[PDB]
């Protein structure tokens, strides 16, 4: 409840738990495929097509 | 309506976004910051969505379905003149920060797809839950970090020695961003952004544009 | 058990909504981190870097045989741990392709504190887009041999940090095969040395 978590916050200051802690992410590089395709090779590209 | 003269939608309004080099020193690549829908600003100009489909990844995840699907007051096109005139970075952190506002209190999913030539190359997932302050909730990403990828892209970029050669990098450099409630799955506010240099010395400038059909 | 001073896991499980695809719930054996770190990336934050730095009572490589035999849906990942201190911890884990990072997902955690330590958990956490795409074309291969040539390359980097401090309170390395049997899975965990 933020509007709780507001008065919390302001009366505890540094001694304050953030409900839900920073740091948070999920970051994506890369394409499964390319992976396949450096595993198996021609054998990867056969089945794609399919 | 209120709608239609900022980056907002129904549920969700951005009120602050920024691209930064820190080192103490700080370099904006590019800023933008909006106030709560109101009557104070003219309506957005429009732009015709289906000439920006070409320049991100379409298929299912893509663009369209994102718009025939979501509401389409959700939906901004911005371009951007990046700054690209600083000499730090020679220590430094690149960074991202913004800042959104809702009526209601939600937890949204901010996510982010930079796109080079419409394909995708890197994606970055947020969660953020809303604080409550005075009348306002109010979400923050604060100070996230830039992947290796876009690092390597501005460093690269900084140092080209033309801007028109930098227009042509840019070209088909593009970030599809849209912003989700985590659970209705409805997509608050989607927007587009394109790229070119500023033509100043120094500074960076915006445009704001409503998507349509 | 995987172990150091500040942080112990005591269960591990990735699965599809149950079907369990991986799970875990002293002389270990060892192996020389020096011949793993082309597995990972090996610049800054390196896993060279990252020895070097923190507590080596902290380094584990865990190999998998993963259970791909399911028709079944959610995809998630379950782990939890255990302190004697209390403090917030950020787990980063990163899937890597021959090395390179490929996802990362980072999650900060709270302790609850129950029975006589401090307890982690991170319940039901589901996978990133690429991981359920990974599993997906995986378990369709039609053969095992192919499966494995698949995930002889494929590993994955997990340390995990008190956030405050930067200490690293374990770190531990995946591999992986397919398993031989028709059904379950095992595992193997090592120390990781030197």
């Amino acid at each position: 409840d933020p509007v709780v978590e507001e008065h919390f916050r302001r009366s505890l200051g540094k001694n304050y738990k953030e409900p839900e802690p920073a740091p948070n992410s999920v970051s994506i590089t890369g394409s499964v495929d390319d992976h396949f395709a450096k595993a198996l090779g021609d054998t990867w590209l056969q089945i794609k097509a399919a | 309506s209120t709608m239609g003269r900022s980056i907002a939608s129904s549920k969700l309004w951005m009120l602050e976004f920024s691209a930064f080099l820190e080192r103490y020193n700080k370099h904006l690549f590019v800023h933008i910051s909006q106030s709560s829908p109101s009557y104070s600003d003219p309506y957005l100009e429009t732009v015709d969505i289906r000439q920006i489909y070409d320049k991100f990844p379409e298929k299912k995840g893509g663009l369209k379905e994102l718009f025939e699907r979501g509401p389409s007051n959700a939906f901004f096109l911005v371009k951007f003149w990046a700054d690209l005139n600083t000499n730090i970075d020679d220590s430094a952190f690149y960074g991202v920060s913004s800042q959104y506002e809702s009526p209601e209190n939600m937890i949204i999913t901010c996510s982010t797809k930079v796109c080079s030539f419409g394909k995708q190359v890197v994606e970055k997932v947020e969660t953020e839950y809303a604080r409550y302050e005075n009348g306002h909730y109010l979400y923050r990403i604060h100070r996230s970090p830039l992947c290796e990828y876009m690092i390597n892209f501005i460093h690269k970029l900084k140092h080209l020695p033309e801007k028109y050669m930098m227009n042509s990098v840019l070209e088909n450099f593009t970030i599809l961003q849209v912003v989700t409630n985590r659970d209705t799955q409805e997509t608050l506010l989607c927007i587009a952004y394109v790229f070119e240099v500023s033509a100043s010395e120094h500074g960076a400038q915006h445009h704001i544009y409503r998507l349509v059909k």
